[PDB]
Formats: C-alpha cells, structure tokens, sequence
RNA sequence: GGAUUUUUGGAGCAGGGAGCCACGCAUCGACCUGGUAUUGCAGUACCUCCAGGAACGGUGC
C-alpha cells in the first residue's frame, strides 16, 4: 500500500471536487448566489456577494441563465461537499514499488482510470446531456424529499397540521385561514398567550410533530447550508438565552409563570416548582423553539404557503385545479428542461393480407402482401429469418418458413 | 467495473446453497467496493468473489448480512469498520486472495458474529503460527480453513501472541 | 372492495406477509388472493424470536395473515 | 352404522341428560330443551361440572354454539 | 329480532362501549352500521393499566367491542321497536 | 457437471458440511446447489452441483484430498446427473473414456500427456508423440475418472478434445 | 383428488378410530369412531375419549358430537 | 328466525324478554352480567336493562348499567332462572 | 365458496403450521374450499400420524420443501 | 345512510390499534365493507399512543410503508393527523 | 348475512422471590467434550453408537 500516493490521489480528489464545482458555479452562479442569500439570515459573520451579480447570475463579468433544478444542484453540492470531508478526514489522520511493477506485464488492456474518475463522477450517468447532477447524485429525486404542496422548497405543507389542530380541538370550527394566523406567533407570544395551551396532550403531540416537519423542510431547504452549525448555533443560543423578558412581570418560564425578579427567577429553577417543569417538558419546550426557529428561518416560506391557501382558498373551481395542475406539473418534472368503390371491390382490396416476415405488416390487397416478398423491410424481414432472399423464402410468408433454409438440405 | 446501485438491481437474488438470500455482483473486476445500501438487507450473502478489490472497505450498512463470499481476489487488506458494518457476518470466504500481512486479518478479530474462515491457497496462512494467531484473534471462529477448532487448540492459541 | 382488488396485483414484486402468529415471510409473491391469502418463491422467514431462514415455496393463507406490507409504489 | 348427522345425534339428544362443554374448561350438563339449525343448545336445570369436579346448578342455561366445544350425552 | 338498528338509532347519543381487549371508550357516538361499526365523536378512551387520551373520532368495530352501555336517558325502549 | 467429494468426516453436521461444500467450492466460483444427505447410506458424501462443468472440474481438480473438517475429501466428477444441474442444463458412448483428437499445441508432450492423465485414476494408455506433435490419445480404464479428466483438460487452448465413440 | 370430507365420510363408514387435535389446546385431543358427520364439518364420535399429549391418558365421554370448530387436525388410528 | 328463536336455543333468551325476567349471562372476559334483557336477536344479542356485570380477576365485584346493548359475540352460557322474582 | 390455491404444493411435501405449536409434515393430496387439506403420511412434530386432515380454521401457513 | 364513518378516513393519517397491542398510523386510502384499511407510509407503534411523552417521545416506531392492516385484527381506531400532502 | 380466510371473537386466566446477576414443571429439537463406526453417488421433516455437561432454545400453564 502506497500512503503517499494515496495522499496525492485525495489531494487530487479535493483540486477536482473544487474545480468541478467551480464549473457548475460558472455554470449557473445564481444557486450560490441564492445560498448566499439564504445563509446571511443565518450567520451573519460571512459576508455576503454582490446584489446586481446576484440579481444577473453572474461572478465576474458573465451572466448565467436561469436553473426543482436549484434543490437538485444544492443536494448534488452538498453531497460533493459530503464526499470531499470524507476524502480530506480520510488523509488528514520506490524501488520495490518499481521491481513490482515488472509483474504480468503482459496486459493488452488500458489503465486511464487513476485521476479522471473522480472529476467524471463529480462533473456537473448521462450520455452526452441529459441531467445537470454527476454521477454520485444521478438517481436523486426531490419527490422522496419534498411533498407536493411545497414543490421542491418553494412552499410548506400546512394543511395536515391544521387538520392536526382542530382534531386535537375536537370539533370543526378550525378553517384553514385560522391556523396560518394562529402559527404566525411561533418571541414570548406563544410560551403565554398562544392559540393552544402549553402543556396540552393533544395540542402538543400534534405540535412536536409539526416542529420536526418544519425542521425537516427547513433542512430540506437549507440542505447547501451548514444544517448541523445550524442546529449547534440554535442550541448554543437557547443555552446562552432570561431571554423573555418585562417591565414588570421580569421573566417566564416556559411552566407558564412568571419571576418577580431575577434573583427569583435563578432560584425557582433549584426548587420543586421549576424543575419538574424542566424534567417533564424539556422536549415539548425544545419542540416548540425548533418550530420558533423553523418558523422564523422560513417565514418567507410559511408567507408563500399562506398566500398559496389563500389563493386556493379564493380562487374559483376551475382556477383551483389548473393551480393544482400546475403545481403537480411544476412538482413531477425534471431539472435541467430539453377514391371509388368498385376498385375497392373488383382488385382484392376489399380483404386486408398481413405477412409475418416484414414485422406482421399489413397491405390492402393480395398483390401488396405477394409483393412483400421482394421489398426492402420485408427483404430485412428474410435477413431476420437468416434464410437467403431466394423463391423457396418468397414462396413461405411465414416466420416457420425458415427451418427449411439452405442450411437444411444439400 | 465498479459497482452501483443499478449492478446490484441486475444482480442475480435467488437462493444459495444453505438456502439464503444472496446478491450476486461476482465477476465484476471492481477496484473499489461500494454501493452495498440499494439492496436494503434483502441478501443474506453477497458473492462479489473473482473481484479487483484490494482493502476490503467501503461496505454499507446491511443488518441482515450474514455472508461475503470475496474469494479469489486481489483482497491485501481489509478496513477498519468491520464490525461497525457487519457485525452479523458469519462467513467470509478469502480464499486464494491476496491476504499476506497478519494485520490485514487482525480487522476480522472485531467481528463477533464470525465463525467460517476460508482463507486457503494464500500468504496470510502460510506464515509461522498462522492458525495460532487467528484463533487467538478470533476466538469466535469456529472453522478456519475447513477445520475445527477444539479447547485444546484454544489452550494451544492462547500462549502465543497473547 | 379497494384492499382486494389492491392486494391481487402485489404479486411478482418483493412484499411481505406478517401472520398472527409473529411470523413475517417477506419475498417475491407468485399470486395473492382476495382473502389475504399469498403464495411466494424464493422468500426469506422470520419469527417472532428474531431467527431468519430461507423458504423456496411459501404459502400464508388469510385465516392467521395479520398483515401484508407492499411496496411504496401501489400507494400512488 | 347407519348415516346419522351431529345434528339429528342432537336432536336424539334432546329429552335426555347431555353435557355441552366450553373452550375454557368448563361444562354444562342438564336436559336439552331443543337444538337449533346452527347447532346451538339450551340445557334445562345443567350443572356446571369445571376441572373434574361439579360446581353447581344455575338452572336452563342457553350455551353458545361457537363457544361450547363439544356435546355429549351422560 | 337486532340490536343493529337499536346501535344504528344511537347517534348523538353519550354511552360507554368496553372492548373486547378491555379498552373503554366513552363519548357520544355519531354513527353505527350494519355491522356495530360505531364511529364516535369526542370519545374518550382509556385502556388497562395505562392513561387515557383525548380524540377528535374514534372507530369501534363490533368484532373487537364487548359490550356497548347505553346511557339511562336513552331511548331503549323507542330503539327496540322497529 | 457436478463434484462429488467423498471421504469426508461423518461427525460434521449436514448443513453444516453444506457450507464447508460450498465455502470450498466458491473459490472455483459459484455453486448452484449442494447435496448433503447425513443418512446411513451416504454419511460422510457430500457434494456441489453446478450449472456448468467446468466449475465443477476445477473443483474436483482444487479440492481432492484437501483438508476439509479432518478428513482428506477426494473430489471427482459425479457418476450420476444431478437434478439441479439437469434442470439448469434442459449419445451413449459419449463422453467415452479415450479421448483422440488432433491440434494440441503449446508442447503438449507425452510426460504433459501423462501427467494430466494421472488426475483422472483409471487412465491406462497415453499416445501423445507425434512428428507434427498434433495427435493426442489417452485412454482411461474407468468412466468417471476420464470424465473429470476431460472436465479439467476442457479449455486448454482452442484445441480439439474428441472421444472416441 | 381426495378431499378431507371424502376422507371423514370413508371413515365413518368404516367406523374406525379417529382422532382430532383440539384447535388453541395442544394438552388433549378428542378421539373415538365416527358415525357420521353434518354439511359443517362436525363429525358424531361414538365412544369418544379425551387423549392427553402430555399426560398420555384417555377419559371416557361416550356419544359426543363435536362441532367443526374445535377440529383442527384429524387422523386415523389404530386403536 | 322467529320462529327460530321462540322454540329453539333462544328460547331462554325469548323468555326472558317476554317475562321480564333476569337471566345471567357468562361474557368471554371473565365475567357474568346478570340483568333483564329488553329483546332478543338470532345471535343471542340482547340489550339489557339494568344489568350488573360481575367479574373476578377470585374478588368478586360489580359494575352496574342501567341500559347496556351487549354484542351477541361475547355472549357464551346465558343461565335463565328465577332471579327477577 | 372458492377453493384454496394448493395446486403448486400438490403431491409435494409441504409442512403446515397448526394451532397450538404443532406441525404437520407431508404430501397434500387436495384441499378444500374452506382450507382443509389432507396430508397423507403425515408426521406430527417426532412421531408420524398417517393420513390426516387438517381444518382451515387451524391452517396458518405452509411451506413446501419441494418443487412447486 | 350516508355511510360517510368509513370514509371520513379516506386519504387521511388514522392510527388503527390491532388486536395485539400494536398501533398503525398512515394515511389508510382504502375503505371497504371489513373495514379494512391500507396505510401508506405506516408507521407502527406497540407500547403507548404517543402524546407529547418527557421521558421517551420515540420508543419502538417501525416504518412499514404501504402495510395493509385487515379490519379483523383491528380493535379500535383514532384519529392521529391530518392527510399527507405528498 | 352467529359454521373455518375478515364483524357477533377459541378465548379467558396465571408472571414473582432471593442475594447490578441467576430461576417453578413436562415435552420435542439443534449442541459442546473424547472414543468408535460408514469409504458410501445423494436431492433429504430428521438420521451411527457409548460417556459427561447443558449456566442451550421454542410452546401452554
Ligand atoms: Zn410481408
């Protein structure tokens, strides 16, 4: 095992991983554009890229055009992302190389296949065009990742949890315009003055489920995105953050009960009252800060999907199944776009004659169908037979014919 | 010819000899060894023998693995994640392989479900104390290169290497 | 009904019968019946103690099936 | 023998002591009244007879055909 | 003659209906079929040994019930006859 | 198209020696099925049955005597068509025990004659000494020896492996 | 074919022993000579008994007429 | 079904209903629910008025329903005696 | 009122799971239209009972270990 | 009359509670006269209905995808989610 | 439309003690240690016997 050389090889590797991606930047540069934009809502320590090269989709001076097609090239670039840690963590921990070589030398084959590969399953499977992701990422699909009603991370599903809502309400007084306004809340709104209570059984089984699908599509969108720095950054932050804060009634505890004052607020959590709160409803409070930050990173998404209710909601029959037509079109589609009669009666063409031998073709008249045994396809037809074009193969109109070829009698 | 996901769907799935499942991606002369996750533990066996693979790594994961027939390679080591693999492999069948160095066979010691060894016709077994060292290594395995192993031969193992 | 006619078209692909008995055979249908009845070829067993064997030719008839798991393209 | 059916050994049964035993275990044994078409049985003044040993008398009891296993004439 | 059509009869009707495994449901049931196939609404159900919870609906099918106790304000009498 | 392997160790179980069959078997390549019935009648025979013949005579020519569960397993062509290998298959003389034909190159020698004639145990007479160095016959003296001698002989090139029938 | 009615109307003709295993009980069976049996399968036992696969001891029942759910497995015997 | 039901096994049950009378019926679950039955069907199903449910887990207990419509599939043995009088 | 589709495992050896923990081993020689298939030479698992029958009720499942 | 109980769940995520103990939510798409219902996407739970649990909120949850569950095994029913978007 | 594969159920009942570990009964069936026996062409519920161990596995209670 040559260590050195496989150091060079994942070098290698990594020059490729980089310059195939800076190929599919120069390409269409509006994804890293658009994952600029998403990321600087989430860290703000990076700095951001220009607006009008944004706008243009350009980096430098060339403009690329317009690319469903944006989440497959970030699923692809996160999963070369994926593969080229792998490649770096995997390298991060001569003359009897020379005297072996000598060994079966005596190959008639071709050996190309040391660094290419890497930059051809990487490149941006496909014959010649035919998908804009590699190879690694050539059998992936948004449909296992995304339902119908967000369309590849352009809206949210919030139809099952407002169904979700009014059963855990148990009657049929929830509408569907009621729930995008009552979410619109999860900074201390919906921790004391919420649509449902705190520490319901059916409010929060349904809530923790609708947190962990907001997270996932949030995931699903942000996948380019550091997901994991992310999540460790939300963590870090509930951890440092005493974040509800009043005038008066100090700070709440999320419980449901507010401090006096902040000496008390620090202490209440060393009592009985607090601390059962915090050993019973740790995951619920998680739950409901995740659908807090989910909510907030996606708000855009959550205005979308309720202006897509909304127009569904105010559009007509018809206009709501041409919006759900064009949805599933939008959701289901690929990434990179693409005489008498008497001549009739006195001639024979009154009976149809199909022969076997020219794929079972049919002509109107026997003198057609007698006519196929000297013609051009039929002629193919005697080629698929293997009998040779004599008039023994043009008596047979047949495919059985072919058993009594010249190879059969001499 | 590497391996992918659409080799092993035209793979063959029908019943071996001990009447199990099997994925049959043998014959394909692969250099690297992946793309194990499309069979979603439908195989009991995977029989990728008279194969190019030279480190035996790159496995996916496959609960319901219980068999490797890799046999007749060019297979000189084996990686690290063995266990973490299959730790239900049962059977792994090296036999006339490139397996020399004795610490290519020390990541099938961390294989606890492992009981058949066929390593025959290669250099791993022709060294001094060979059968000694894998069945100090292993003490799981119940056959190594088609014989049995006893107390005796335990107590035997058990001095050297220890 | 729906299920029924569902049920008859799982055959030839690679679906599971788990029976009320905890056994789960999972393999390739030849036919199945309207009554959750399923014949399979080549199929994998495994009870309710966690072994797993091999079967050529298995037949679940529907008095004991509990279940049947197809795959996820009959659901569309 | 002759051709006679559980159902018609039932109704020769009736008028006379037979025992309908359960699935649990337990028996009733007492004068059939009369059998109906899903060999259903009703005994007038049964006795119930669990594990061998005889329990007591809960007058006509009308036994399920589904849970009675057996029905033997004593 | 049946106690199908006086389970069918029963709709937006509060009674308690104990399963055969021993779950309890009590809620007002909204309808029931041919074949005791009782839908609930706001019926809550309880099973052994563990804490109930509350549901919107709830299915019950007449195979897997044991016995279905109406309440003392239903019209038993007025069920019965057809 | 099978290879039957015979003294064998009686205390090993029949799945279990199945699997030793087969795990023996698979460096030659893939085995179809195994035989292995532990009954009074063939306890300790056991064997691998395969679609093609030529597995089997490499088989037979790889693992006869080898050590396999403390016995010596002598390895040779089956005296009787399996049923799997018949029915993954679909002339009485033939295969005949003398194989004479012509076109033997790469120094094929009447030593080599020999020497590939002596895994089959029933040869008798070996006739390959030629001006031209193209005619070769060799005649065994038992069906199933020269059986597994023409399995393992069939591919060394092509040249011509006719019998004499 | 020979079906398994077939089968309980020839040995009720025959009037030999039978035994059934007992359906979700496998500590005792029911046995005896069938006499005749109806269209759901519930065969007439004239001296019936109860064999014990355990215990291996039979308790006498006389005419019992079984219904055919409790049957789940039926042979022939020679005692 | 009628008559059925009026001559044959569930005849007790019949009675019952006619009479007012309450009979004790044996459920699969290790109980016996004593009480009138207020009609009768083919499969033993009756409603039953009043019926105290006993069931031992042996501690005798009691669970009484002023109205219970009772499925005839739990229903095993239904004892019918003098118990209303 | 259809019959069980016991065509492939006709005169073939079949094992059949019963009620109770039991086995039946043997060759079916029919079937029913409710299930019931007799087995000749059947083998309780062990100890062989001859021909028997065996009812749907108790028929969970089989499993041929020939050719079907 | 309008038989709209066996429908009501039509395409809609119901948790049907076997027999056995066992609990199956998914989107039942089918309704028949057994009721039997066949879930896509099921996802089967065997210790507890799983309500906003402290402790544990994940506990023996098995993916079966498209599983059929008969309406002979069921024992009762309940209303778990809302229908699937996808 | 209460007679085996769907809805008028063949289901109910019994699971704890002792000091973080081991268990009350019967039955069948793989198995570990040593000796011995078959040199046999088979498509198989399962197949040699003697001796010890079994903290081995499933079923009903
Ligand atoms: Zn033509």
């Amino acid at each position: 095992e040559t260590i050195l050389e496989q150091q060079r090889r994942y070098h290698e590797e990594k020059e490729r991983l980089m310059d195939v991606m800076a190929k599919e930047m120069l390409t269409k540069k509006s994804t890293l554009r658009d994952q600029i934009n998403s990321d600087h809502r989430t860290r703000a320590m990076q700095d951001r890229y220009m607006e009008v090269s944004g706008n243009l989709r350009d980096l430098y001076d060339d403009k690329d055009g317009l690319r469903a097609e944006f989440y497959n090239r970030l699923k692809q670039i996160k999963e070369f992302h994926r593969k080229h840690p792998n490649e770096i963590c995997v390298p991060m921990s001569l003359k009897a190389r020379e005297n072996p070589s000598e060994e079966a030398q005596n190959l008639v084959e071709f050996t190309d296949e040391e660094g290419y590969g890497r930059y051809l399953d990487l490149h941006d499977y496909i014959n010649l065009k035919a998908s804009e992701k590699l190879d690694y990422i050539t059998y992936l699909s948004i449909f296992d990742q995304l339902f119908d009603i967000p369309k590849e991370r352009k809206n949210a599903e919030y139809k099952r949890y407002l169904e979700m809502l009014l059963e855990y309400l148990q009657d049929y007084t929830d509408r569907v315009k009621p729930l995008q306004d009552q979410n619109e809340l999860f900074f201390e709104k919906k921790w004391e003055n919420g649509t449902f209570p705190g520490w319901p059984k059916e409010t929060s089984s349904a809530l923790t489920h609708a947190g962990a699908h907001l997270d996932l599509s949030a995931f699903s969108s942000w996948e380019e995105l550091a997901s994991l720095g992310l999540d460790r950054l939300k963590s870090a932050l509930l951890a440092l953050g005493g974040t509800l804060e009043e005038r008066a009634q100090r700070l709440f505890s999320t419980k449901s009960l507010e401090s006096l004052d902040t000496s008390l607020f620090a202490k209440n959590p060393k009592s009985k009252g607090t601390k059962r709160d915090t050993e019973r409803n740790k995951d619920i409070a998680f739950l409901e800060a995740q659908i807090y930050e989910y909510v907030e990173i996606l708000g855009e998404q959550r205005h979308l999907t309720h202006e897509n209710v909304q127009r569904k909601q105010a559009r007509t029959g018809e206009e709501r199944e041409e919006e759900e037509e064009e949805q599933i079109s939008e959701s289901e589609s690929e990434d990179e776009e693409n005489i008498p009669y008497w001549l009739y009666k006195l001639h024979g063409l009154n009976i149809n004659y199909n022969c076997e031998i020219c794929g079972n073709y049919t002509y109107r008249g026997p003198k057609a169908f007698q006519r196929h045994f000297a013609e051009w396809r039929h002629a193919h037809g005697m080629r698929c037979l293997g009998i040779p074009n004599t008039a023994h193969f043009a008596n047979v109109t047949q495919i059985e014919d072919a058993v009594s070829l010249w190879a059969k009698l001499k | 010819v590497k391996l992918t996901a659409e080799l092993i769907e035209q793979a063959a799935q029908y019943t071996n000899a001990v009447r199990d499942r099997e994925l049959d991606l043998r014959g394909y002369k692969i250099p690297v060894i992946e793309n194990l996750g499309a069979t979603l533990d439908q195989f009991d066996a995977i029989d990728f023998s008279d194969n190019e693979i030279r480190k035996l790594d790159g496995f996916p994961l496959l609960r319901r693995l219980k068999t490797l027939l890799v046999n007749n390679n060019r297979i000189c080591r084996i990686g690290e994640g063995l266990d973490q693999a299959l730790p239900c492999l049962t059977e792994l069948i090296l036999t006339n392989n490139s397996l020399v160095e004795l610490g290519d066979l020390d990541p099938l010691a961390s294989l606890k479900s492992l009981t058949y060894l066929s390593i025959l016709r290669n250099p791993v077994t022709n060294k001094k104390h060979y059968r000694l060292y894998v069945i100090y290594k292993v003490p799981q395995v119940r056959v190594l290169d088609f014989q049995k192993v006893k107390l005796k031969e335990r107590q035997e193992a058990e001095k050297m290497f220890k | 009904g729906v299920p029924i006619k569902v049920l008859h078209e799982a055959e030839g692909h690679i679906v599971t019968c788990e029976t009320n008995t905890g056994e789960v055979y999972r393999g390739k249908l030849i036919e199945a019946e309207d009554n959750m009845n399923c014949q399979m070829s080549n199929i994998t067993v495994t009870y309710r103690d966690g072994r797993v064997a091999q079967l050529e030719q298995v037949y679940i008839r529907g008095s004991k099936i509990r279940f049947l798991i197809l795959p996820d393209m009959l659901k569309n | 023998s002759l051709p006679l059916n559980p159902k018609p050994f039932l109704n020769g049964l009736t008028g006379k002591p037979v025992m309908v035993k359960l699935k649990w275990g337990m028996e009733y044994k007492g004068y059939l009244v009369s059998v109906d078409g899903y060999m259903n049985m009703q005994l007038a003044n049964t006795e119930e007879y669990i594990d061998g040993a005889l329990s007591g008398h809960l007058g006509e009891v009308l036994i399920r055909c589904n849970n009675v296993l057996y029905i033997r004439g004593v | 003659m049946k106690l199908v059509r006086f389970l069918m009869k029963l709709s937006h009707e509060t009674v308690t209906i104990e399963l055969k495994n021993g779950t309890q449901v009590h809620g007002t049931i909204t309808g029931v079929d041919v074949s005791m196939n009782t839908h609930l609404k706001a019926v809550k159900m309880t099973l052994k040994n563990r804490e109930p919870v509350q549901l919107e609906t709830l299915s019950i099918r007449g195979n897997n019930i044991r016995y279905f106790i109406l309440p003392d304000s239903l019209p038993l009498d007025t069920l019965l006859v057809d | 198209h099978t290879i039957y392997i015979n003294n064998m160790n009686d205390k090993i179980k029949k799945e279990e020696l199945k699997r030793s069959l087969y795990a023996l078997f698979s460096q030659f390549g893939h085995v179809v099925d195994i035989v292995a019935l532990k009954t009074m009648k063939m306890r300790g025979q056991a064997f691998v049955i395969f679609k093609e013949l030529g597995s089997s005579t490499n088989a037979l020519r790889q693992l006869q005597g080898f050590p396999f569960y403390g016995k010596p397993m002598r390895i040779q062509y089956a005296k009787t068509d399996s049923d799997i290998i018949s029915k993954m298959r679909g002339p009485d003389y033939p295969p005949n025990y003398i194989l004479f034909l012509n076109n033997l190159p790469e120094e094929t020698n009447e030593m080599m004659l020999s020497m590939l004639f002596n895994q089959f145990p029933g040869f008798k007479e070996v006739r390959l000494v030629p001006g031209r160095h193209d005619i070769a016959f060799v005649e065994f003296e038992n069906d199933g020896q020269a059986g597994a001698a023409r399995d393992a002989l069939q591919g060394f090139k092509a040249m011509k492996i006719t019998y004499a029938k | 074919m020979v079906q398994p009615i077939n089968l309980i109307f020839r040995y009720l003709q025959n009037r030999s022993r039978i035994q059934v295993w007992l359906y979700e009980q496998v500590n005792m069976r029911i046995e005896g000579c069938i006499i005749g049996f109806d269209e759901y399968m519930n065969l007439v036992l004239d001296d019936a008994e109860e064999i014990h696969s355990k215990t291996k001891s039979r308790k006498q029942l006389g005419r019992i007429m079984l219904k055919g759910d409790n049957i789940t497995l039926l042979q022939s015997v020679s005692n | 079904e009628e008559e059925e039901f009026n001559t044959g096994p569930l005849s007790v049950l019949t009675q019952s209903v006619k009479n007012n009378t309450q009979v004790l019926i044996n459920c699969r679950n290790n109980k016996k629910l004593l009480g009138r039955v207020k009609a009768f069907d083919r499969h033993c199903n009756m409603v039953l008025e009043n019926v105290k449910e006993m069931w031992t887990e042996p501690v005798n207990k009691d669970r009484y329903i002023s109205k219970m419509f009772l499925r005839g599939d739990s229903v095993i043995v239904v004892l019918r005696n003098p118990l209303i009088a | 009122a259809h019959p069980p589709e016991l065509k492939k495992f006709m005169d073939k050896k079949l094992s059949l799971k019963l009620n109770g923990g039991r086995h039946v081993q043997g060759i079916l020689r029919g079937f029913d239209p409710f299930m019931n298939l007799v087995i000749d030479e059947c083998v309780e698992m062990q100890n062989n009972i001859g021909m028997v029958v065996i009812r749907g009720n108790s028929i969970i499942m089989l499993e041929a270990l020939e050719r079907v | 009359g309008k038989s709209s109980k066996m429908l009501q769940h039509i395409d809609y995520r119901m948790r049907c509670i076997l027999q056995d103990g066992r609990i199956f939510i998914g989107t039942f798409k089918a309704f028949d006269k057994h009721m039997n219902l066949i879930l896509c996407d099921c996802d089967e739970f065997r210790k507890i209905k799983p309500k906003n649990s402290k402790q544990a909120e994940r506990e023996e949850k098995r993916v079966l995808g498209l599983v059929l569950l008969r309406g002979e095994n069921l024992v009762s029913m309940t209303v778990e989610g809302p229908p699937p978007k996808d």
